[PDB]
């Protein structure tokens, strides 16, 4: 690791947020490690239903090393695939470009 | 080695009464589909071999992607990349 | 099935004793979830909850096998739902583990030896591995060290996870005979009931018919321990199966559940680990300084009952007294073992 390891850590613990602030932060620099260690820590207080909504914005930017972490810690994609949500993630012109149209 | 599967479904669509006499046959299914109108080779293996078959698939799954890993991390070009980034440091 | 017939549960019938909470009963359960034989009278139902848990979530999902069991079953019953039922082969040898309860953590150099020695331990023989299974300390670090063995290995830990049924979080996800639930690996972090560790693949959660309380089956597990080793390995030419303990981080009880497996017939003999803590390192500068066993220098006598009066912060008469119980454990040395961390430990 390098200087960006210890910055990112810096910004993601003296901004002090909520854990769901701290993920969304941490998709947008998506540096995996940095919330694998830090925001995913050892009995943190995750708030709840935020896990599915995270994993939703993970899944719209092409965020597959999130979407392995949030599969890791226990994220379930059964309770998360919901015909809304398959629907909305269907419905999303964001991250790459597609041939849907 | 393709075409063989083309062969083989059209054979065993078509009936088993010869061209010259392939009209009987016919005749039973015209028959037979007025009478019922009147009136892929699959193997269908239960919930229990469903079971099973998954969990072989899994297991190649497993295996497959884990030696994939170990051929990686056994390959020459990877071991001199390995022991460059470590003598380095 | 044969299951059902062959083991069962335990329906607690209470009188209620309401006390501090006046839901929980004698045993704790909720107010609607009544009806020890004494003062709790539980009263023996049959068995109603066995099947495969898939584990849904916590990235990889594995299945194993489940069985919820009474305390007071037959012991060669139960190694007959082990053989045929939940299809496992005999043991060539048994490792039990009994550790720190509360969740701990190791030393990370010990941890990754810890976890790469006690796999191969495991797949070299086919050993069996007889342990808890909830993800609380001891428990957390083999089922971290098989996930660290489930990155490379082929082959399968035949590692059998005695945890109390008490100890179930969602009692109701796997309840139901037959049945096949997947158990979400998501653990709340104020459950008091705590979620299995998902890569033991198989679980004894035998039930003194009590809720929401430890030691449910653990006098079973050492008696099931007992007929097992009775019974002769394949060759049979003067052996039985050997079991071996192996205590990490240990709690205060297991000093006397160490001194459990060395007074029972014959000795089962015990490791333990340095830098490990607890109970474990207080036996371990124990086995360092024993002497002649039991004839412990009276100096280090006195500092025995001050550092138990430090970690278990036990008064100083009855932490004495825990070097009673500790001179005898040392006493008998040879059935006892010492890993030093890397070092001269072999």
């Amino acid at each position: 690791q390098d200087i960006d390891l210890a910055i990112l850590t810096a910004l993601l613990k003296g901004a002090n947020a909520s854990a769901p602030d701290q993920l969304s932060l941490a998709l947008a620099w998506n540096r995996v490690d940095i919330a694998r260690s830090q925001i995913f820590i050892y009995g943190q207080q995750w708030p709840v239903g935020s896990l599915e909504q995270a994993m939703l914005d993970a899944l719209v930017l092409d965020r597959v090393d999130f979407v392995k972490l949030l599969i890791e810690n226990g994220v379930s994609m059964h309770r998360f695939l919901t015909i809304s949500r398959l629907e909305e993630l269907y419905n999303t012109r964001h991250g790459p470009s597609n041939t849907l149209y | 080695k393709f075409q063989r599967y083309q062969l083989i479904m059209t054979f065993h669509e078509r009936p088993v009464l010869p061209p010259p006499l392939i009209i009987f046959s016919h005749m039973t299914m015209i028959f037979q589909h007025l009478c019922c109108r009147w009136r892929g080779l699959k193997l269908f293996i239960t919930d229990d071999e469903l079971k099973k078959v998954h969990d072989f698939e899994e297991q190649c799954i497993e295996e497959y992607f884990r030696e994939k890993d170990d051929r990686f991390n056994s390959s020459n070009d990877e071991r001199i990349r390995v022991t460059s980034e470590r003598v380095e440091n | 099935s044969w299951i059902e017939r062959a083991f069962y549960k335990r329906e607690c019938v209470h009188i209620i004793p309401s006390t501090k909470d006046p839901h929980r009963c004698c045993c704790g359960r909720l107010i609607g979830q009544h009806v020890w034989s004494i003062s709790k009278h539980t009263q023996l139902s049959p068995t109603d909850a066995f099947g495969t848990i898939e584990f849904q979530g916590g990235g990889h999902s594995n299945k194993a096998m489940y069985v919820r069991v009474s305390f007071d079953t037959k012991p060669d019953l139960l190694l007959h739902l082990m053989t045929k039922e939940w299809q496992l082969e005999l043991p060539k040898l048994l490792i039990s583990v009994h550790g720190g309860l509360q969740n701990f953590e190791l030393q990370p150099k010990l941890k990754q030896v810890f976890g790469k020695g006690l796999i191969k331990a495991a797949m070299t023989t086919g050993a069996w591995i007889f342990t808890g299974g909830v993800n609380t300390g001891v428990i957390r670090h083999v089922g971290d060290a098989l996930k660290d063995h489930a990155s490379k290995s082929r082959g399968k830990i035949c590692t059998i996870g005695i945890a109390p049924w008490g100890i179930v979080e969602n009692q109701e996800d796997l309840i139901g005979r037959d049945v096949v639930r997947p158990y979400q690996t998501m653990s709340n972090p104020m459950s008091k009931l705590t979620v299995l560790n998902s890569m033991h693949s198989h679980f004894i959660l035998a039930d003194n018919g009590t809720t929401g309380k430890y030691g449910a089956e653990v006098k079973l597990r050492r008696q099931l321990e007992k007929h097992i080793s009775l019974q002769k390995i394949n060759t049979r030419i003067g052996q039985g199966v050997p079991v071996v303990a192996l205590i990490v981080e240990g709690g205060p009880n297991v000093i006397s559940i160490v001194l459990e497996y060395l007074r029972d017939t014959p000795p089962v003999p015990v490791v333990v680990c340095d830098g490990s803590g607890r109970a474990s390192d207080i036996l371990a500068f124990g086995h360092k300084y024993s002497e002649e066993g039991g004839l412990i220098n009276e100096s280090l006598r006195d500092q025995l009952l001050v550092t138990i009066q430090k970690t278990f912060t036990y008064t100083r008469t009855q932490a004495q007294h825990l070097f009673i119980i500790l001179m005898e454990c040392m006493k008998k040395k040879e059935l006892i073992t010492v890993f030093r961390m890397g070092s001269e430990g072999h």
